[PDB]
RNA sequence: GUGAAGAGGGAAACAACCCAGACCGCCAGCUAAGGUCCCAAAGUCAUGGUUAAGUGGGAAACGAUGUGGGAAGGCCCAGACAGCCAGGAUGUUGGCUUAGAAGCAGCCAUCAUUUAAAGAAAGCGUAAUAGCUCACUGGUCGAGUCGGCCUGCGCGGAAGA
RNA sequence: CGAUGUCGGCUCAUCACAUCCUGGGGCUGAAGUAGGUCCCAAGGGUAUGGCUGUUCGCCAUUUAAAGUGGUACGCGAGCUGGGUUUAGAACGUCGUGAGACAGUUCGGUCCCUAUCUGCCGUGGGCGCUGGAGAACUGAGGGGGGCUGCUCCUAGUACGAGA
RNA sequence: UGCUGAAAGCAUCUAAGCACGAAACUUGCCCCGAGAUGAGUUCUCCCUGACCCUUUAAGGGUCCUGAAGGAACGUUGAAGA
């Protein structure tokens, strides 16, 4: 609603194409297509993008606020994209990567295997830190979850994958 | 992988260079011969129908004679006819050896069980019997109760009771292949088969891979 | 074939005699004990001076059985009698000096050395 | 995870949420006070 | 009052519930209770609202930014509420039960300066300390926002062969 | 009440989930092994003996566990008859007595050739449209679904150590 | 358990959208199965002569031909009351 009402400024170099309700969007990065929702109308509105709820929808406002923010958030994303960090806390803990595959070793008796998606870039600029680029924000977001959980952080010493920006909680045995 | 049809003859057991002894079931696989070949276009799927042994002149009936030879295939015994893998194909008339089974290494046999007749529940359920003493009359080997009271009101569909056993179709699978003697046309399988001595098999490679 | 209430001779010689088998380890509802399994017994009657007493509960293993052991090409061993060795019921440990009377090589399980070495054939 | 029948702010870092028509109460500060059935 | 000693229609079936008291015949009409999408006779009828739960078509104490309406009330472009880079200090290691409670166990006042601004103290966390927040106070965007009462309809609570 | 045989045992089961084991999870006063509690889950599995008529219970030794309930406290036109509950007899107690006692002991006839529904098997008739002989697709239905221990990972992670 | 995400400038697994997630469910494995009256599909085999009648109808009657195949009978079976 609050956040609809504020039309995001779109950068030079950018297109955009609106395919009756699909939007298209290009940067620098790639082409990225989005269905959206039939409660929202959209027009060009050179220079700026706006949103307006169609009568008939009573959530309306709610569906062009979130339209709002994905938008901005491909926008971004195709303007400079988005990265993420992700630690390995613990002896023994290698994030080697390789091509389009990412190798771990998490204490397990066998190799973990990951097979990243497209358009999404892994770099390990040392052996625990792993950082990762792309060209929208829900797959990263997505992609880091899924290493996440391979080895989920444990109060007692941090170990496992964990966010570069999250604090973990820790706590000590109190008698035995 | 389609499979082969063959003939029980016997048991035997191989002696190996170590010691053990291994129980093998003889099947004798000669060439089985293509009467048809099924496509997805006429038939809906695809399948090849063979044929293997031989049969008197003069007790195949004129729709059956007709039928081998349009496929060109001398007469046989029965017809079975197997899916394809959609990984391999066939014509018509063409043999196929028991050369296949070269490299696999399990198998599945199927084949109709011998037949016991009318059988109890003893027999046919493994129910435990009743006491032999202690007061027992007339019920040693009866089955006992087979319902609850008025409130079912009525016998259970599927309850275990007396009845034919034997004489269907079963199949034995992960059967380990021993010995393939294509000249010879023989099949040696580690373990026993359904059926008995002379009775039709069909081999098969092991589908729980 | 050694199952519940059977009467078993000892090889060895702690002192007991005969035995009686009172549970098959190793499996719910297990009917009967093999050539090497491990059996609970209860002693019927030892030597005074030995020291295990009548009427005392302790663990045994098998080895020998009159219904015999299958080889694995088709021979078999059969002897006329079954023969047990006591046990200290925390660790197997058979707890004789020396046993009397032939044992089979089936209890060759990485574990059975004192058995087989203190064994006089096999 | 308490799942009993009534739900309240246990501390100020507690929210109230509705999720497939349950009503939770999700903690940010410390994991005992997440409590499922609203 | 009904059944017993009353058929008929309705409540799926259901003496005693609702409508209604069968003299006989009719391939005539109008109504009662109850109904009108199909089984199954008759509105997929008209106007204004509510419900998102298959509620309707079982069940309470109690719980909750579900949703509709009403009466108000506090703060608000001398610019509110939530956010954003900021500040949050000095004795008050207290006399007091001096074992340490120093604001975070209580006797106790509940003082006082810098002041755009701060209390001798609300939460987490230490044997007490320490430490991290919030009370409160500056600056940008900036317009509404906040907490209760009355209730309509819903959700959880809600497991049996 | 012109008759619905009422405790246990055996055989055979079937359903519910308020789950005993196995499976998936949250919290923990969860270091690890091992636990506590709650949520989801009914696919399969879910002891043998001594004493007693016993269910139950105590005890002995196993297992991953020896689950709780419904089904006429499931099941005697399927079996037994130990308890209780006819007639004999005795003990204690009550009564002058005949006799009585959820007081205790010894002994003591369990019928049925299955018409219908149901269920387990196996056939005949007709139909499916000119008739006949074969091989199949597959709607649909059923069966099966349990798990221990040892080794490697590793004596690794964890832990002051154990 | 989540990712993104507004309603509610924040936050939020949910309202739109996108992910994983159990011996449970559907399938995968084995068996029955077209009486599945919704009675299915494919292959092969056999029959292609004349007279009349009427209330001229998917009608009835007579002569000659009766094929494929089936049944029956016999010898029987590791099939079977």
């Amino acid at each position: 609603s609050r956040v609809a009402k504020a039309p995001v400024v779109v950068p030079a170099g950018v297109d955009v194409k609106i395919n009756g309700q699909v939007i298209t969007i290009k940067g620098k990065n790639g082409e990225l297509t989005r269905t959206l929702n039939d409660a929202v109308e959209v027009k060009h509105a050179d220079n700026t993008l706006t949103f307006g709820p169609r009568d008939g929808y009573a959530d309306g406002w709610a569906q062009a606020g979130t339209a709002r923010a994905l938008l901005n958030s491909m926008v971004i994303g195709v303007t400079e994209g988005f990265t993420k960090k992700l630690q390995l806390v613990g002896v023994g803990y290698r994030a080697a990567v390789k091509g389009n595959v990412i190798n771990l070793s998490l204490g397990f008796s066998h190799p973990v295997d990951h097979q990243l998606p497209a358009g999404i870039t892994a770099e390990c600029p040392t052996q625990t830190e792993i950082v990762l680029k792309g060209a929208d924000k829900q797959v990263i977001g997505q992609v880091a979850a899924d290493l996440r959980a391979y080895r989920r952080p444990e109060p007692y010493k941090g170990k496992g994958v964990r966010y570069a920006d999250e604090v973990v909680r820790t706590k000590e045995a109190k008698k035995k | 992988m389609i499979g082969l049809v063959g003939k029980k003859v016997g048991m035997t057991r191989i002696f190996t260079e170590d010691g053990v002894s291994i129980p093998v079931t003889v099947i004798e696989v000669e060439a089985n011969r293509v009467t048809q070949v099924k496509d997805l276009a006429n038939d809906g799927y695809r399948a090849i129908q063979v044929t293997t042994g031989a049969k008197k002149a003069n007790r195949v009936t004129k729709p059956e004679a007709g039928h081998f030879a349009k496929a060109g295939v001398e007469a046989g015994r029965g017809l079975w006819e197997f899916r394809l893998a959609e990984g391999e194909e066939f014509t018509v008339g063409q043999s196929i050896s028991v050369e296949l089974f070269a490299d696999v290494k399990k198998v599945d046999v199927t084949g109709t069980s011998k037949g016991k007749g009318f059988a109890g529940t003893v027999k046919r359920w493994n129910f435990r019997t009743q006491d032999a003493t202690h007061g027992n009359s007339l019920s040693h080997r009866v089955p006992g109760s087979i319902g609850q009271n008025q409130t079912p009101g009525k016998v259970f569909k599927g309850k275990k009771m007396a009845g034919q056993m034997g004489n269907e179709r079963v199949t034995v699978q992960s059967l380990d292949v021993v010995r393939v003697d294509a000249e010879r046309n023989l099949l040696l399988v580690k373990g026993a088969v359904p059926g008995a001595t002379g009775s039709d098999l069909i081999v098969k490679p092991a589908v729980k891979a | 074939m050694i199952q519940e209430q059977t009467m078993l001779n000892v090889a060895d010689n702690s002192g007991a005699r005969r035995v009686m088998c009172i549970k098959v380890l190793g499996g719910s509802h297990r009917r009967y004990a093999g050539v090497g399994d491990i059996i609970k017994i209860t002693i019927k009657e030892a030597i005074p001076r030995g020291k295990v007493k009548k009427g005392d509960v302790l663990k045994a293993v098998v080895v020998r059985t009159k219904k015999g052991v299958r080889r694995p090409d088709g021979s078999v061993i059969r002897f006329d009698g079954n023969a047990c060795v006591l046990l200290n019921n925390n660790s197997e440990q058979p707890i004789g000096t020396r046993i009397f009377g032939p044992v089979t090589r089936e209890l060759r399980s990485e574990k059975f050395m004192k058995i087989i070495s203190l064994a006089p054939e096999v | 995870m308490k799942v009993r029948a009534s739900v309240k702010k246990l501390c100020r870092n507690c929210k109230i949420v509705k999720r497939d028509g349950v009503i939770r109460v999700i903690c940010s500060a410390e994991p005992k006070h997440k409590q499922r059935q609203g």
